[PDB]
C-alpha cells in the first residue's frame, strides 16, 4: 500500500461515531466566546485536521500568563491508539499501574519555538516511557496548535492525524488521541 | 641493569627485637610520650622524665637513634 | 587558624572552646557550643593534618563515659576548626569495634587506629584498623601488623603487643618512625616505619 | 587561596502526581458464624499482633488509617567538583513553620536568598557523612552502567512516624472527600527540604534530583476472593511485603540555591586595575567599551568584512 494508508480518516470517523462527540467549526468556536461544551461533548475541527476539546482553559483567576515563544512547557498525558484501541503511552498515575514508580514520577518537558512561521518544539526532558519506547525528541506538531487557545495549567483532549504526529505516527500512518491532563510553564 | 628491591616497599619494619627497655621505674604507672624540637620525651606520673635525641635531619638518610635514654 | 582547642565548664555545663594565639579562651555563652554526651572524656588522642584542599583538619578518639545506650563502636570526631567537633557516625557494618584506650594516627596517606578489645574471646591488642577515607574501617590481615609479629624464618616475640592487655602510649616523629611504649606486661620500647617512606624512589 | 571560602546549599519542594494515593486498608467480611468470607484492601491495619511490631500504626480520630515502616531521602548526583576522598557532613531540615516565608516565583532564582527565614532549626530530619565517591560500596557495583551515586539519609523512627503520618493522613483526607491529591495538597503536609553543609572542605555535589520514599507494609491477597495468603514455608501466620510511594522534585515545583561567595575578597578583586576576572558562580564579569563612534567616523562608506575582538588570559 502507498495511498491506501491515507484512509486514516475512516478510522477517525469510526472513533468519533463510537462515542458521543460533536464537531464544531473553528468559525463557530471563536464566536460563542471560546468554549467546547462538555455536557454536549464538543470538539473543534482545527487546522491540519486536528480535533481538539478544551476541558479547562486554565489559570482562570490570573487570565494573563498564556504561552509564548522561548517558553519551556511541562506535559502530562496518556496516549491512546486509534487503529487498535489501546493505551500506548503515558506518564500519569492510575491505580491499575500505581506501583510502577518509574513510569509516572517525571514529566515530559519541551521548548516552544514560535517565530514568524513554522512553529515547532523540542523535548528537553523525555519521560521514561517515551524515552525508552519512541526515543525521539520532536514534539507532535498537533499539540502546538492548541497552545494559542489555552493558558497555564490547562486540560485539553486532542485527536491527532498522521500528518502532524510524532516520528512513529508519520511512518506507520496512525492517528492518536491524547488526554493532556496538564500543560504547565516550567518551574526551576 | 635489572634493578630490584632488597626489601618489600609497603611493609612495616619493626626489626627482630625491641630497640630499648622502658626506663620508667614502677612500670605500672601511667605513661605519655611527646616530641619537642629534636628530642623525644617520656613522662611518668610520679614527676619523672626521660629523654632521647634525634639526628640532624633528612628522613631518607641512614639514621639510627633511640637506643639510649637519659634522665 | 592558630590556637588550642579544649573544653570549659561554663556555669556548670561543658562547652567546646578555642584559645587563639596569645589570648584567653572564648567564654561568651551565646556563641560557644555544648559538648555531646557521646564525646570522649578520658585518655584522648588526637591528630592534625592538611586536607588535599589545603585546609587543616583534626580527628580524635578516646574513652567515653562509663555507660551509655546503644554504643558498640569507636567513632572518630573531626573538626575543621576549634569551635565545634562533629562525629563521623557510620550507618553500615563498616564501623570499627569498641576499643579501650584507642589511639589514632594519619600516616602514609591513610588513617590507622590501635587499641585493646574486650570481647572475652579475643581480648587485648589484636590488630590495627585502617581507613582510606575516614568513614569505612577495615582490619589489616597482612603487612602493617602490630609490633613483634615476625614472618617465617624457617612467630610471636615475647615482648609483642599482640594479645596483651596493658597500659601504653605512642607518637609519630618527624622522620615518620612509629614509637610505641609499653607499660607493665611489655616493659619495652618499639620503633618502626614502613620501608616506602625511607626510599629515595 | 585567591578567592576565599565558597559555600552552597539548596531548598527544594517535592512533587506529587495527580491522584496519587496509598493502598486502601485491608478489611475483612464475615458471615453470621464469624467465618471470614471475603476481604478488600491491601495495607496492614491490625495492631497488638507481635508479628506487626516492625511498623508504627497511624490514626485520625480513633481509627487506624495505615502504617509506616520508614521514610528515606535519596539525593542522586551524576558528578561533583573537587576532591573525592575528603570526608564531609550534610544535614537536612523541613521547610516552613510558624511565621516563616515560603518559596514562590518571586522569592526564588536569586542566588542569595537567606534560608534562615524559610526554615526553623528544630525541624531537623537527619544527617549523613559522605565522600562523593562512596568506598563503602564494592567496586564491582560501582562499575555498573546502571549505577548512579547518591547520599542516602534515611530518618530516625520518630521523625519517620511524624513525616509519614502527615503525608498519609493528608492523602486519606483528600481521598475521603472525593478530591484528588494534587501537589498543593501535599505541600500542606510536607513543605519541602533545606539541605545544609556542616563540615568538610573540597566537595561540591551536583544534586540532580532529591527523592523521598514513604514505605509501608502490605498483605498478599488472593486474586479471586481477596483474602490474605498464608506463608508457603513451614509455621508462619500470614504473608506480607513492603511497598512504597515516591515524591521527588521534578520541574513542576520550585527549587532554589544559596551560592555564597566571600564578599570582601570579591569586592577587593573587583578593584584590581592591571587585570580583570571572570569568577563564574555569581562572582565577577568583565565589561568592555567598544569604539563604535570612531568606527562610524573613520570607516564611513566602507563595506565591513570582519570586526574581530579577542580576550586573552594568564595561566
Amino acid at each position: 500500500y502507498a495511498e491506501m494508508l491515507e484512509d486514516e480518516k475512516n478510522a477517525v470517523n469510526k472513533f468519533i461515531k463510537d462515542k458521543g462527540i460533536r464537531i464544531i467549526s473553528q468559525d463557530e468556536f471563536e464566536k460563542n466566546d471560546t468554549v467546547t461544551n462538555l455536557e454536549r461533548n464538543e470538539y473543534v475541527a482545527l487546522s491540519d485536521g486536528v480535533y481538539m476539546q478544551i476541558v479547562d482553559r486554565g489559570s482562570a483567576e490570573n487570565k494573563t500568563d498564556t504561552f509564548a515563544n522561548n517558553n519551556e512547557i511541562c506535559v502530562r498525558y496518556i496516549e491512546e491508539d486509534i487503529m487498535t484501541r489501546d493505551t500506548t503511552c503515558f506518564n500519569v498515575f492510575l491505580e491499575e499501574w500505581g506501583d510502577a514508580n518509574q513510569l509516572y514520577t517525571n514529566p515530559a518537558v519541551f521548548r516552544y519555538v514560535a517565530e514568524g512561521s513554522y512553529v515547532y518544539g523540542t523535548f528537553i526532558q523525555m519521560d521514561y516511557y517515551w524515552a525508552s519506547y519512541y526515543q525521539s525528541t520532536a514534539v507532535p506538531a498537533g499539540w502546538l496548535l492548541a497552545l494559542p487557545f489555552v493558558r497555564n495549567y490547562a486540560h485539553v483532549r486532542l485527536i491527532v492525524p498522521s500528518k502532524v504526529g510524532h516520528s512513529s505516527a508519520q511512518q506507520y500512518v496512525n492517528p492518536y488521541y491524547y488526554d493532556i491532563w496538564t500543560f504547565s510553564k516550567a518551574l526551576n | 641493569n635489572i634493578r630490584m628491591h632488597t626489601m618489600v616497599p609497603d611493609s612495616l619494619s619493626w626489626g627482630k627485637d625491641p630497640i630499648a627497655n622502658n626506663p620508667v621505674r614502677n612500670t605500672a604507672e601511667k605513661q605519655k610520650v611527646v616530641t619537642l624540637g629534636d628530642k623525644i620525651l617520656l613522662f611518668a606520673q610520679n614527676n619523672e622524665i626521660y629523654s632521647t635525641a634525634i639526628p640532624a635531619g633528612s628522613p631518607t638518610d641512614r639514621l639510627n637513634y633511640g637506643q639510649k635514654w637519659d634522665k | 587558624i592558630n590556637g588550642i582547642a579544649g573544653i570549659v565548664e561554663i556555669n556548670g555545663e561543658k562547652y567546646f572552646s578555642f584559645a587563639e594565639k596569645d589570648v584567653t579562651w572564648e567564654k561568651d555563652i551565646d556563641k560557644l557550643t555544648v559538648v555531646p554526651a557521646e564525646f570522649p572524656i578520658n585518655n584522648l588522642s588526637a591528630d592534625v593534618y592538611a586536607t588535599e584542599s589545603g585546609t587543616l583538619n583534626a580527628i580524635v578518639v578516646g574513652n567515653t563515659e562509663d555507660g551509655l545506650d546503644n554504643d558498640t563502636a569507636t567513632v572518630v570526631w573531626a573538626s575543621e576548626d576549634g569551635k565545634a567537633w562533629i562525629p563521623m557516625e557510620i550507618p553500615s557494618n563498616n564501623n570499627c569495634p569498641k576499643l579501650v584506650d584507642p589511639s589514632i594516627i594519619h600516616y602514609n596517606d591513610a588513617f590507622y587506629i590501635c587499641g585493646k578489645e574486650t570481647k572475652d574471646d579475643a581480648k587485648g591488642f589484636q590488630k590495627f584498623y585502617t581507613s582510606p577515607t575516614l568513614l569505612v574501617w577495615k582490619g589489616v590481615d597482612r603487612m602493617f601488623m602490630l609490633p613483634g609479629i615476625l614472618p617465617p624464618v624457617k612467630s610471636l616475640h615475647e615482648s609483642s603487643f599482640k594479645g596483651k592487655e596493658v597500659n601504653y602510649t605512642m607518637v609519630v616523629d618527624r622522620n615518620h618512625y612509629i614509637w610505641m611504649v609499653g607499660g607493665q606486661g611489655i616493659d619495652k620500647i618499639w620503633r618502626g616505619r614502613v620501608n616506602k617512606l625511607g626510599f629515595l624512589i | 587561596e585567591t578567592f576565599g571560602t565558597y559555600q552552597a546549599g539548596f531548598l527544594a519542594q517535592l512533587n506529587c502526581p495527580d491522584g496519587l494515593t496509598f493502598p486502601e486498608p485491608y478489611k475483612e467480611v464475615t458471615d453470621a458464624s464469624g467465618n471470614v468470607i471475603s476481604a478488600t484492601g491491601r495495607m496492614v491495619v491490625d495492631d497488638k499482633d507481635p508479628e506487626n511490631k516492625d511498623v508504627t500504626f497511624i490514626k485520625d480520630g480513633n481509627q487506624i488509617i495505615g502504617n509506616i515502616r520508614a521514610v528515606e531521602l535519596y539525593l542522586w548526583y551524576d558528578s561533583y567538583f573537587g576532591d573525592s576522598l575528603t570526608a564531609c557532613r550534610l544535614s537536612v531540615y523541613e521547610l516552613g513553620g510558624n511565621g516563616k516565608e515560603t518559596l514562590n516565583l518571586d522569592n526564588a532564582y536569586y542566588t542569595d536568598i537567606n534560608p534562615e527565614d524559610f526554615y526553623d532549626s528544630q525541624n531537623i530530619l537527619g544527617t549523613k557523612a559522605y565522600t562523593a565517591v562512596d568506598l563503602s560500596v564494592k567496586d564491582s557495583i560501582r562499575n555498573l552502567s546502571t549505577y548512579v551515586p547518591s547520599v542516602h539519609i534515611a530518618f530516625k523512627e520518630d521523625i519517620a512516624t511524624r513525616v509519614g503520618g502527615n503525608i498519609l493522613t493528608a492523602a486519606r483526607k483528600a481521598k475521603n472527600a472525593d478530591k484528588e491529591f494534587n501537589s498543593q495538597l501535599f505541600r500542606e503536609a510536607f513543605q519541602g527540604i533545606y539541605v545544609k553543609s556542616d563540615y568538610g572542605d573540597g566537595t561540591v555535589l551536583y544534586i540532580d534530583q532529591p527523592q523521598m520514599n514513604v514505605v509501608y507494609k502490605c498483605y498478599a491477597t488472593d486474586s479471586i476472593t481477596g483474602k490474605k495468603l498464608q506463608k508457603k514455608d513451614g509455621s508462619g501466620k500470614d504473608s506480607t511485603y513492603y511497598s512504597y510511594r515516591v515524591f521527588a522534585t521534578t520541574r513542576e515545583v520550585i527549587q532554589a540555591n544559596q551560592l555564597k561567595n566571600d564578599p570582601e575578597r570579591i569586592d577587593a578583586l573587583i578593584k584590581e586595575d592591571k587585570n580583570t576576572y571572570l569568577k563564574s558562580p555569581a562572582g565577577i564579569f568583565t565589561e568592555a567599551t567598544l569604539p563604535i563612534s570612531d568606527i562610524q567616523n573613520e570607516l564611513t562608506g566602507d563595506t565591513l568584512n570582519a570586526v574581530k575582538l579577542t580576550f586573552t588570559n594568564y595561566n
